[PDB]
RNA sequence: GGCACCUCGAUGUCGGCUCAUCGCAUCCUGGGGCUGUAGUCGGUCCCAAGGGUUGGGCUGUUCGCCCAUUAAAGCGGUACGCGAGCUGGGUUCAGAACGUCGUGAGACAGUUCGGUCCCUAUCCGUCGCGGGCGCAGGAAAUUUGAGAGGAGCUGUCCUUAGUACGAGAGGACCGGGAUGGACGCACCGCUGGUGUACCAGUUGUUCUGCCAAGGGCAUCGCUGGGUAGCUAUGUGCGGACGGGAUAAGUGCUGAAAGCAUCUAAGCAUGAAGCCCCCCUCAAGAUGAGAUUUCCCAUUCCGCAAGGAAGUAAGAUCCCUGAAAGAUGAUCAGGUUGAUAGGUCUGAGGUGGAAGUGUGGCGACACAUGGAGCUGACAGAUACUAAUCGAUCGAGGACUUAAC
């Protein structure tokens, strides 16, 4: 299990062989360093944490200079770990650009959603609106919270609220085609987020 | 979109002809009914030119047996093998939505050789 | 595009003029109809010469949509009129002929024997 | 995206316009903080349209600047002035026309203020 | 929406405790003061880094 | 229905619109025992709440009837669920009528027409977001996952098959293969929707002295398109593939009862149930975890206990802002600099601007010229504004054991 995670630019459409029309995501991926090896022995589970985008100098703190340091690497942004690699996968601070994906292999992606802003329930669950007319005062209001009897409001009882900038997986994606000159992944269907977002592209599930 | 240009630069289709929005161009299209490809010709009025690279579309359009039909191409499909604009025609604006609902002299009237 | 109340104009020598929808064969169910869906129908109006008559409940297969149809190629396909042609149980449809052009959807479905009887395929 | 003040839009093209005109005589302008960052997007781009001294420029000046006096005995139009004062001015510079110096908030609504002034 | 109760001091306190605003930043004028709070020219010189513009 | 123990110094009725959840005597799906079960399709009794539970016509109605569907269109609890959420249609005010009763005045679970449904959320509740302190030194990070939530439904066709079965008619079980519905989660690149500082056309009047060319107002005056953002009716994905013990069933060995017997000993098999696999919040899981990488082990008082003043790592006040956003917070940044605006080059949008020349009586047309105009979309460029500074912030408590 792989995952190389990268911040999209711009949705793209992309056809081959066939004259169906893709719709693609364009990925920044690679490149990606090992920072750390994490051992079950010790750390109490199996993972490695990669990081993505390197950055100058003047916006990393002293603690974090130095954790790259034993990676033999520039101070790097965003880390993640992606259980279950599998050991021993790499040697410490091993560069991986893009090559373990096949245009064939289907890809989980996972990344924060992008902000909806604060919003009413129609948006945040689908409620259906009230009438528009025939007198009625009520509309877009979430309606009644239930029965008298428990004298109280259930917990988990839809409200409206904020929604959007949780993570948010969306399984069985797949890649259409591979430019490692580029380090450009080039997915099948939508990936969930804001533009120039952070999104990680983990290996799916199977079979 | 410096990067995006990048990716679409590898499917454009130079070989398309230059064409103004308001013309009777021919666009023709196999189609694998099994095995063998039929050449169906489709002359009409084109109308929407949205932007946007590989994205670009076209809608021609045409009556056919009393009835119109909206066949929308993208400007840089593969499906399209060659296409012949039979006439220009002059165009006051650049979304002629309105001449399908002008049947039947009146659409042509925007229809004037150039 | 077609949801439940839409008249629909007739599209073969059935006799039939006009024809209302009625529901949606699909599921419990599906509301919208592209093209190739089966839908139960009343005969609103009628020429007076043909077997149909106004009134009578038949199921009936869309033919052409105002709405634009989708195909994986990226192509798409919108009519100016909305059509059906009038079938009953087998789907050899009731018309002798079917004016206008005919949605190439209905061909990957085993609907074929229809197109034969149509004028053009678009 | 562009900031609404919460006026009207019809009101807010005047509103724009009438600061413009205002800036020409006055050459600087105390308002408020915010309304001073939006103040800049506008006017600078008028400064760059004449620039060219093209005639139809002109014209679009007339689109948005007022047709007010400037300077007294000069009977100067205030797009006159533009196109014969701060044009030679700024022959060698290429945008940043309008520094902003923000200023301490008015006693009577608590609104933050801020000087406009070409530079 | 009519209330069941008065409050209680305790609660009313309790609402009071976030009500209170906070002091703004200040700063001593490299030319004079004092003093100036931070990104906005002072009324008393009216220097500004440091030019002097009134 | 009975009784009159809650409430007649107020418990607002019925049916809906809203959102639900709960219980099974289970409508469907999945597991089966017996059939007057050939197959197909059913009947009946046991497992099972996981999920799914219809669009209309009539009526104020519930109910019921009817139409078209569906795998099925199950009941009931929750103040015959919900009016400090809504609907007043029905009863249940004052007006008016019909029929009937009453001398009359009026009355009628008889009917008809019209008829003000008030209220700024204190607390407990729930949906979200912060400010504090704790987590025996301060930090920057990455996460283990006790616990919790969400997801949990299925139709058809193509095969095995026209085979098993049946005189025929009909027509599978099982194992695989594709395509939909309902619903859920995400993104705009297509399809479009919107788009009030975008573009064009155009009406009346007025203002720029008059022309040309524009401005103001008239719903953005109106009309035709549209960047970005926001969006579904658009697109992509989702419930997949499997384990652990089981429920009703099916059992295998064998006794109490030398035979027998699913069980009393011992071993199995067995379901959309339960537990996990799948996704999400999560160490205020005061049980406060774990690992990685940093700052050092100060200066002053008080013999001790303990308390102050600076600082290191780091952070904030303030400021440029948005991928964020009611406000906080979050993220991108703060002059060895692209954070926003502007300036240049583009993309996209609206599309032949002004000026000039030419043809025409004029109105206009053509040429100069894919021109001109461009709000949020990109690529560079310090041209401007992110000044100058300030503040917070650790000296590692006491024991025992291994060293």
């Amino acid at each position: 299990t792989k995952g190389i995670l990268g911040r999209k630019i711009g949705m793209t459409q992309v056809f081959a062989e066939n004259g169906d029309l893709i719709p693609v995501t364009v990925i920044e991926a690679a490149p990606n360093v090992v920072l750390q090896k994490k051992t079950a022995e010790n750390d109490g589970y199996e993972a490695i944490q990669l990081g993505f985008d390197d950055k100058r100098e003047k916006l990393s703190n002293k603690p974090e200079k130095g954790h790259v340091a034993k990676a033999e690497t520039a101070p790097k942004r965003f880390v993640k770990e992606l259980r279950g690699v599998e050991m021993d996968a790499y040697e410490v601070g091993q560069e991986v650009k893009v090559e373990i994906f096949s245009a064939g292999e289907i890809v989980d992606v996972t990344g924060v959603s992008k902000g909806k802003g604060f919003q009413g329930a129609i948006k945040r669950h689908g409620q259906s609106r009230g009438p528009m007319s025939h007198g009625s005062r009520y509309h877009r209001r979430p309606g009644s919270m239930g029965p008298v009897d428990p004298n109280r409001v259930f917990k988990g009882k839809l409200l409206p609220g904020r929604m959007g900038g949780e993570q948010i997986t969306v399984q069985n994606l797949e890649i259409v085609k591979v430019d490692a000159e580029r380090n450009l992944l080039l997915i099948k269907g939508n990936v969930p987020g804001a533009k120039k977002s952070l999104i990680t592209v983990k290996s799916a599930v199977k079979s | 979109q410096k990067l995006i240009e990048d990716i679409t630069k590898e499917q454009l289709r130079t070989d398309l002809p230059a064409f103004r929005p308001g013309d009777t161009l021919r666009v023709h299209v196999k189609v694998v009914e099994g095995n063998r490809e039929r050449i169906q010709i489709f002359e009409g009025v084109v109308i929407k030119r949205r932007g946007g690279g590989i994205s670009e579309t076209f809608t021609v359009r045409k009556i056919s047996y009393g009835v119109g039909v909206e066949r929308t191409f993208p400007v840089h499909t593969p499906k399209i093998a060659k296409i012949e604009v039979v006439r220009y025609g002059k165009v006051r604006r650049a979304k002629l939505y309105y001449l399908r609902e002008l049947r039947g002299k009146a659409a042509r009237i925007k229809e004037i050789r150039r | 595009m077609i949801q439940q109340e839409t008249r629909l104009k007739v599209a073969d020598n059935s006799g039939a003029r006009e024809v209302l929808t009625i529901k949606v064969l699909g599921g419990s169910g599906r509301k919208t109809a592209n093209i190739g869906d089966v839908i139960v129908c009343t005969v609103k109006q009628a020429t007076p010469g043909g077997v149909v008559k106004k009134g009578e409940v038949v199921k009936a297969v869309i033919v052409r949509t105002k709405s634009g149809a989708r195909r994986s190629d990226g192509s798409y396909i919108s009519f100016d009129e909305n059509a059906c042609v009038i079938i009953r149980d087998d789907k050899s449809p009731r018309g002798t002929r079917i004016f206008g052009p005919v949605a190439r959807e209905l061909r990957e479905n085993n609907f074929m024997k229809i197109v034969s009887l149509a004028p053009e395929v678009i | 995206s562009y900031r609404k003040l919460g006026r009207t839009s019809a009101q807010r093209k005047a509103m724009l316009r009438d600061l413009t005109t205002d800036l020409i005589i006055n050459e600087r302008i105390e308002t408020t903080e915010t309304r001073a960052k939006e103040l800049r997007s506008v006017v600078e781009k008028m400064i760059t349209l004449g620039k060219r001294g093209d005639l139809h420029a002109r014209r679009q000046a007339a689109a948005y600047i007022r047709n007010e006096v400037a300077n007294e005995e000069n009977n100067q139009d205030a797009l006159q002035k533009l196109f014969s004062d701060i044009a030679t001015r700024y022959e060698e510079r290429q945008g940043g026309y309008t520094r902003i110096m923000k200023l301490g908030p008015r006693r009577g609504d608590g609104a933050p203020m801020a000087i406009i002034e070409l530079v | 929406a009519v209330p069941f109760r008065r409050t209680s001091k305790m609660k009313k306190r309790l609402r009071r405790t976030h009500f209170k605003l906070n002091v703004p930043g200040m700063t001593e004028c490299p030319s004079c003061g004092e003093m100036k709070l931070s990104h906005r020219v002072c009324k008393a010189c009216g220097s500004y880094n440091g030019k002097d513009i009134n």
